């Protein structure tokens, strides 16, 4: 087993809601839920999973506990409808890791991403290199639509990471017709 | 929604000791608590609080972390042994109120559908009681803005309970009780003339705000009305009282009839023994 | 007005009113049918007496004669308050 | 702790004097040599050759300075660094500034008392403004009652005689919390104005005596009289007969102790006649403290003077031929007769000789001697304030 | 240590410090002697009243110990301010009733006075050969001065807050 702390970045936007990635988006990021919550209890359970928002608030309803079985009930009337903002998300949840119990837990954290977020690259550049002076790696999967190719989380990307710490994979979303498990299935061969 | 409170010291000295807890580490902002209750009229009472950790940074007041779980669990503690005590709100030790405390108030006004806040001073040297009520809601506006989500500031004051003061007035040990006949009437005429009339002068000072400034809330609505609740008397010269200085002759009357009569009656108690016991003690000393 | 009078005339009200004399006390009565105004209707010299009245929108040189009135109360309530203590002040120990 | 202690320090203070027969005579009571209890059949030796070496030294500053350095810990260094502090008046030790503050780094036990005792001995009347800085702005921080009464005791004892100048500091020690600066403002300027009939100190020593709510600084301010008004002993009782009659044992025991600690060279009549009414009191401990102090009126005094010599002594045997007193009521009672016996009435105390120079060892035993409701040796520096009388 | 808490809550209202603890010392020191408590000097001045006449029954094996109220600056200027700044009129603007303790102290004093006033009947020479020394001038001094004077401040108050 390995020790980290991943947060689980779901998207409460207004975009996530129709049809186009499968029967239901809302269902589409409930899957990748499960998928991380099940990952995470594959993982070693001295770790800890919390959930939280970039939409419409910065919402906490569970702490970043080693349970799950209660966020499994937290999937329920998730209601997505709001305003994105990821950049306040990015340190939300380093602060929410920063509110840990433990040091020797590593940071790799996860995020999606489904509307078009008024992010400034010199923001998440600031973030970026303030990630290099606090030592996470962050894998983003883009949901929703943004852009078919994005690039800001892209620079984020590049931003984060160099010649050792590449731990910054960022799946692309896929605007058309893609898969529940299609999308997640890269991400549970490589993070 | 809310009457009054009725909040005893104790729960303020649970402020203290975790403002203790805080004061040796990394401090950034202030203290966010959870403020426990028992609400039973439209008044309110608290027993006892607990503390719960948090932290904010300042990029746009939402980053502001609390542990719903341990206030929970730790809830359901106090719960089980004392059956009688709620959540009623929380409390902040920065005197001074900020944009986030919405967000604190709206997002712990989910278990109960009300939460007061607590203002206090771990510093306190100018201000009245510490105690201090606010409740969220809306007047909408005169402009009817889109949810206009206001602080209203509720009536507050320190409680009282029968025997919590055991260790008080023990402990302190300096209180000279019942100082009436001396001194106690001009401490109050003192700080009352200065410091309610510097009130005064910071409203005007917040008028001369209204001139130079002040297009904000203007407030044309409450400001005028209760002044003129005190524009009950515009106490202009010529002083109007002409119907009224009878009255203060009707004041002073008998109570100057009782000083006449009773002090006469004291100087009558004064002599009597004073004389006997002088010249006993002055020609049976030899 | 400067601050009440304290008595005021069937020509003040009449005056203002564009109306007789005769119609000034139903005015005076109608008022307290509102309630607005809780005076006693003093017309044995047709000159009314005034209590609280609902106010209407301070002015800007409303709110600076305010100020001028307001501060005259402020200061001098406050100055002749430090005398008084001044007076007080003797006697504390 | 004070069996072993008070068992190897009795043995100094027979030996007071006695300058090069120390190492010889104690071989068997090196602090090696002994196996103590704990620390004090080895701590008391030192403290017996600091009383050999009482303001006559020797190798008193290295030897001892070095087998205090060469000391396993901080509660072994007792007696030595009060003996090293009393031999090493002026001598301009500096270890003793060095060694101490960073010896007990934050408090000790009781030789953070020693610590503020010893540089307070070396530093007496200094104004040593290297350590008004580091006692003064040292004694607020830490906690405990021992260190900080301890330190009071020596910031006291640094500043002695100065009539002018430290009362803005004495009165900055006024404005402070409860038990310590405004009780060691109180001795300081018991210190300071040692001699004089100044009425700068009456003023807060009255006002803190009665106006205050914590008692034993009330217990201090009226201690502070017989400090200050040793010159011109007969102003005390006549006034001090008027604090007798206080609510608490505090301000009448201190009552019953400035009678003694004023005039206890003389055996006046008037405080003798005031004294008995005193040890006629409901509270045991303050008869005790007033039949202490009428030890002190009655040392060398024969009957022939005033003659309730002998009705004390006898009183003292009613108090120590019966089981019913106080508990300690017999420790001061043997103490009283060891008192009057002193040497077997050859020495007696004076704070000031006859020429106006005073006597600043009799002055430092009396302000020792008080506060011994802990550091009992305090009672055994009773011997600095001896005097040859030849 | 392990130290005993024993509180009664029926007592007072601002003076008891009814809490006691305690420590049981073993019966295996039998031999060695009972309490040595190194100075027993500050052990004697917790010694002072001799409490709890069954708990000193029970001192086989017992004894209470020091407890002090000590300090915190951090809050006791703090609970001053609380208490004091509060117990003053509140806000300190609020009373700076009136004209029926006018009616309810005449009462209280003048039926005492006329009590007062009897033994001066009784009042004779031949000093110890009467036996009845009461003071009467108890309550008439000072509930008169602090009623009196209080309530002509009241009459102060119209020109004090009026102009």
């Amino acid at each position: 087993m390995v020790l980290e702390s991943t947060m689980v970045c779901v998207d409460n936007s207004e975009y996530m809601r129709n049809g186009d990635f499968l029967p239901t988006r809302l269902q589409a990021q409930q899957d990748a839920v499960n998928i991380v919550c099940h990952s995470k209890t594959r993982s070693n359970p001295e770790n800890n999973v919390g959930l939280i928002t970039l939409a419409n608030d910065c919402e906490v309803l569970t702490t970043l506990t080693p349970d799950t079985g209660r966020i499994l009930s937290k999937l329920h009337t998730v209601q997505p409808k709001g305003k994105i903002t990821f950049c306040t998300g990015i340190r939300v949840a380093h602060l929410a890791l920063k509110h840990r119990q433990g040091k020797n837990h590593k940071m790799r954290i996860i995020a999606f991403v489904g509307s078009p977020v008024e992010d400034n690259e010199k923001d998440l550049v600031k973030l970026a290199k303030r990630l290099k002076k606090e030592k996470v790696n962050v894998d983003i999967i883009n949901f929703g639509e943004e852009e078919v190719n994005t690039e800001k989380l892209t620079a984020f990307v590049n931003t984060l990471n160099g010649k050792d710490g590449t731990g910054s994979h960022l799946v692309t979303v896929p605007p058309g017709p893609s898969l529940a498990d299609a999308l997640i299935s890269s991400p549970i061969l490589a993070g | 929604a809310v009457q009054k409170v009725v909040v005893h010291p104790l729960v303020l000295l649970s402020v203290v000791d975790h403002f203790n807890r805080i004061g040796k580490v990394g401090n950034q902002k202030r203290v966010v608590g959870v403020l426990l209750g028992s609400w039973q009229k439209k008044v309110l009472d608290v027993s006892n609080s607990f503390a719960v950790p948090f932290d904010e940074d300042d990029k746009d007041d939402s980053v502001w972390f609390l542990d719903h779980d341990y206030l929970e669990n730790m809830y359901g503690m106090f719960k089980k042994v004392n059956a009688r005590e709620r959540i009623v709100g929380w409390y902040h030790t920065g005197p001074k109120l900020h944009k986030n405390d919405i967000a604190i108030n709206e997002l712990m006004k989910r278990y109960c559908p009300n939460s007061v806040l607590v203002i206090i001073d771990v510093k306190p040297k100018d201000l009245g009681l510490p105690t201090e009520a606010y409740i969220s809601v809306e007047e909408v506006h005169d402009d009817g803005t889109p949810t206009s989500k206001t602080f209203e500031h509720v009536t507050s004051e320190i409680g009282a309970e029968e025997a919590e003061e055991v260790g008080v007035e023990h402990l302190l040990r300096d209180i000279k009780d019942t100082t009436v006949g001396t001194l106690s009437q001009r401490i109050t005429n003192q700080v009352h003339g200065l410091k309610g009339l510097n009130s005064k002068l910071l409203d005007i000072r917040s008028y001369l705000e209204k001139v130079a400034t002040g297009k904000l809330p203007i407030n044309h609505q409450i400001i005028y009305q209760l002044q003129d609740v005190f524009n009950l008397l515009p106490d202009v010269s010529l002083q109007e009282f002409v119907k009224a200085f009878y009255l203060k002759t009707n004041d002073q009357m008998v109570v100057v009839y009782l000083a006449s009569l009773i002090r006469s009656v004291v100087a009558l108690h004064n002599l009597i023994n004073n004389k006997i016991a002088n010249r006993d003690a002055e020609k049976k000393e030899g | 007005r400067p601050a009440n009078h304290r008595q005021l005339t069937f020509e003040e009200i009449a005056k203002s009113a564009k109306i007789t004399v005769n119609e000034v006390e139903l005015l005076v009565m109608k008022a307290l049918s509102v309630g607005l105004v809780k005076g006693s209707i003093d017309e044995v010299d047709k000159r009314v007496h005034m209590t609280w009245v609902q106010p209407r929108v301070l002015d800007l040189q409303q709110i600076k004669g305010m100020k001028d009135r307001l501060e005259f109360w402020c200061t001098d309530v406050k100055s002749m308050e430090m005398l008084v203590e001044h007076q007080a002040h003797d006697i504390l120990t | 702790n004070w069996a072993k202690f008070t068992a190897t320090a009795s043995l100094g203070v027979i030996h007071k004097g006695h300058e090069k027969e120390a190492l010889q005579l104690m071989a068997t009571y090196l602090p090696k040599d002994t196996s103590p209890g704990s620390a004090y059949q080895e701590g008391g030796g030192l403290y017996a050759l600091g009383l050999i070496h009482a303001n006559h030294g020797g190798d008193i500053i290295d030897y001892l300075l070095n087998q205090l350095k060469n000391a396993s810990n901080d509660i072994v260094r007792h007696g030595g660094s009060l003996g090293l502090g009393l031999a090493a008046m002026g001598t301009a030790r500096q270890d003793v500034y060095d060694l101490l503050k960073t010896n007990l780094y934050q408090d000790d036990a009781v030789t953070g008392e020693a610590a503020g005792l010893a540089l307070g001995l070396v530093m007496l009347g200094s104004k040593n403004a290297q350590a008004i800085e580091d006692m003064v702005g040292y004694a607020q921080e830490t906690q405990h009652e021992k260190i900080l009464r301890g330190l009071a005791v020596g910031i006291a004892l640094v500043m002695y005689g100065r009539m002018e100048e430290a009362d803005a500091l004495i009165e900055s020690l006024c404005r402070d919390k409860d038990p310590i600066l405004r009780r060691s403002g109180m001795y300081t300027v018991a210190m300071a104005y040692c001699g004089s009939g100044n009425n700068k100190a009456i003023r807060r020593l009255l006002h803190v005596a009665v106006s205050d709510v914590n008692d034993d600084v009330r217990r201090a301010a009226v201690e502070s009289l017989g400090f200050i008004l040793f010159r011109t002993p007969e102003q005390c009782p006549s006034v001090v007969s008027l604090l007798s009659e206080s609510y608490n044992p505090h301000v009448r025991y201190g009552a019953a102790m400035a009678l003694g600690i004023c005039c206890a060279g003389t055996g006046n009549k008037e405080a003798i006649n005031l004294l008995e009414p005193m040890t006629n009191d409901p509270v045991n401990y303050v008869r005790q403290g007033a039949l202490i102090a009428s030890a002190l009126i009655m040392i060398q005094q024969t009957e022939i003077t005033c003659p309730k010599v002998n009705q004390f002594r006898q009183l003292y045997s009613k108090v120590i031929n019966d089981k019913h007193d106080d508990v300690m009521a017999k420790f001061g009672a043997i103490l009283a007769q060891g008192i009057l016996d002193a040497g077997g009435h050859n020495v007696t105390i004076s704070l000031q000789s006859r020429t106006g120079h005073t006597h600043m060892p009799s002055v430092v035993g009396v302000l020792v001697f008080t506060q011994f409701w802990f550091w009992f040796p305090l009672s055994h520096f009773l011997s600095l304030a001896y005097t040859p009388t030849c | 240590r392990a130290v005993a808490v024993v509180v009664d809550p029926i007592q007072s209202v601002k003076g008891k410090v009814v809490i006691d603890a305690f420590r049981l010392i073993n019966a295996n020191m039998m031999v060695l002697g009972h309490e040595p408590r190194q100075t027993t000097s500050n052990l004697g001045h917790l010694n002072k009243p001799s409490i709890q006449a069954l708990i000193h029954g029970l001192n086989r094996h017992y004894y209470s110990i020091t407890i002090n109220y000590r300090k915190n600056e951090l809050e006791q200027k703090m609970l001053l301010n609380l208490h004091k700044k509060s117990w003053m009129e509140g806000l300190t603007l609020q009373d700076y009733v009136v004209k029926e303790m006018l009616e309810l102290a005449k009462n209280y004093n003048k039926a005492v006075e006329e009590e007062d006033k009897m033994t001066p009947e009784q009042l004779a020479i031949k000093n110890v050969g009467k036996q009845d020394p009461k003071r009467h001038l108890e309550e008439h001094v000072d509930v008169l001065m602090t009623s009196n004077i209080v309530q002509c401040l009241a009459a102060m108050l119209d020109t004090v807050v009026f102009k």
